[PDB]
RNA sequence: CCCGGAUAGCUCAGUCGGUAGAGCAGGGGAUUGAAAAUCCCCGUGUCCUUGGUUCGAUUCCGAGUCCGGGCACCA
RNA sequence: CGAAGGCGACUCUCUGGUCUGUAACUGACGCUGAGGAGCGAAAGCGUGGGGAGCGAACAGGAUUAGAUACCCUGGUAGUCCACGCCGUAAACGAUGAGUGCUAAGUGUUAGGGGGUUUCCGCCCCUUAGUGCUGCAGCUAACGCAUUAAGCACUCCGCCUGGGGAGUACGGUCGCAAGACUGAAACUCAAAGGAAUUGACGGGGGCCCGCACAAGCGGUGGAGCAUGUGGUUUAAUUCGAAG
RNA sequence: UGAUAUUGAAUGUUGGUACAGCUUGUACAGGAUAGGUAGGAGCCUUGGAAACCGGAGCGCCAGCUUCGGUGGAGGCAUCGG
């Protein structure tokens, strides 16, 4: 194939990227734990490297160029994938913080300490 | 505080080098430099005819099958026992490989460290030996514990 | 009557003819003001036995134990 | 903005007070207010509705000497609505309501008046809440200072050492949970208020020593010397004890 | 609860065969990528070879495989190792 996105998901534990069509339909995917990030080491930006070059393998499989990156959550692995993406030889076009950001949905669960 | 450096001597008698030297002053149990001597240039004699071959080029040729490229370093976090990469100075590389030479060079066996050590830069010249591994592992260590910087 | 489990100390995988593979454990390593839990390293295995095809073949047929799921004979 | 609790998507219907502008009107009609009345977050209660997140009780996995806790994935009531009740809180400005008076400076929300100007604007005067730094004075000190805790006055509540205690008893009220009024025998010579020097902090900032890290060499195993322990004896002289 | 189908009318679909097409075949040594049996020193090109490029795919990832487009008369087999 020519084209499609990439999701990006870089939380607090895990960097979870996905390969899709425009049109959202999946092609290629991996992460920290993908690769054997077993611990709390999921979310350096040493494993976001490694998980988008190993995803982009499946994009090389299926010869899709154009990328369209769209960033979504709190974490470290946002810088990681345009370092690596870029660097896989993939067209990376347009970069996106989409955070699922509510108005005030639900109520957060309680603070770490009460 | 601050960088606090030390001297050191340059010549060598035989093998006009600055590093030998530095080995000299490497296995000198209980302040001894000519008994260490003794089995310094007995030894280099027999590295000279057991493989023909020029002693000097024998020698750091098995120094870079020693010589690493990162070192370790710690980070304690409540119990999880971090570890941080070290990029090893060009200091360190003529140190640390001192160490792992002589250490286990005296810890292999034979007669007399005349034999323990010569065969033991062949093991490093021929980089298949025990104390190669001392390198390798660290590089175990390191690819492992890569992630952090 | 058929179908399920025979390897490393153990739990388990696994090739269409050329070989030893994970996890836990053992042994040590560093780590850490100590401690597990993690992080590496080698470890140790006739791949159940016997014959055959074949160049030898866990590999793969010729020959059989013992544990589970059932159809169903039982005077 | 409301008196307080409180109320933040939007629009409509219905409805309360607020502030300015004067002057048209009333001619003191006002202020406060024991009991009485009504409101009053969250929890809880009774009947049904609705239950996506969230979430007491409980359960599980860890953590730990113990974890009936903090963490962890779930998770019932709840929260949510209409209607009825409980009527309590750090229901806080820890400041009862109103009237006047007493240097300023300063923003900021709503006006109004003017000064050149249609302006925009700047400047000045002026009502109303809204904050900060400030004089006199008040304060035990911190602080408070035209939004008083200044100086005066009218009215209402409350306190008379701490514990015993907001307990018991008696009564009202409630569907109950418990609220309100509210003791005493006893017992200590003190419990608290701000402030200061200190010492400490699994509080922060700077900074130091072989303290730690980076190394070397030993102690703890082995015999033996030696020193105190204990024990042992006629006595094992006495002292020193992180 | 399933078969029968009172009970056909189509559409796809995945298995099975009746058919056929058509890929795969190194342990190293090795020129390499050597299943075996029989025939066997030959075949093949202007009815297109050597070489270049593209595609499908395989690979014990080396390379093999087939097709297409160029090209220009050349390849390959026994033998030998």
């Amino acid at each position: 194939i020519e084209s499609g996105i990439a999701h990006i998901r870089s939380t607090f534990n895990n960097t979870i990227v996905t390969i899709t069509d425009t049109h959202g339909n999946a092609i290629s995917w991996s992460s920290a734990g993908a690769l054997g990030f077993r611990g709390s080491r999921k979310s350096t930006p040493f494993a976001a490297q490694m998980a988008a070059e190993t995803a982009a393998k499946g994009s090389i499989e299926h010869g899709l160029k154009t990328l369209e990156v769209t960033v979504k959550g709190p974490g470290s692995g946002r810088e990681a994938a345009i370092r690596a993406l870029q660097a896989a030889g993939l067209e990376v076009t347009a970069i996106r913080d989409v955070t699922p950001v509510p108005h005030n949905g639900c109520r957060p669960p309680k603070r770490r300490r009460v | 505080k601050g960088p606090v450096a030390k001297r050191d001597v340059l010549p060598d008698p035989i093998y006009n080098s600055k590093l030998v030297s530095r080995l000299i002053n490497k296995m000198m149990i209980d302040g001894k430099k000519g008994k260490s001597q003794t089995i310094l240039y007995k030894s280099f004699d027999i590295i000279k005819e057991r493989t023909g071959n020029d002693a000097m080029e024998v020698f750091e040729q098995a120094l870079k099958n020693i010589m690493p490229v990162l070192e370790v370093k710690a980070r304690r976090v409540g119990g999880a026992n971090y570890q941080v990469p070290v990029e090893v100075r060009p200091e360190r590389r003529t140190t640390l490989g001192l160490r792992w030479l002589v250490n286990y060079a005296r810890l292999r066996g034979e007669k007399t460290m005349e034999e323990r050590l010569a065969n033991e830069i062949l093991d490093a010249a021929n980089n298949t030996g025990a104390a190669v591994k001392k390198r390798e592992d660290t590089h175990k260590m390191a690819e492992a514990n890569k992630a952090f910087a």
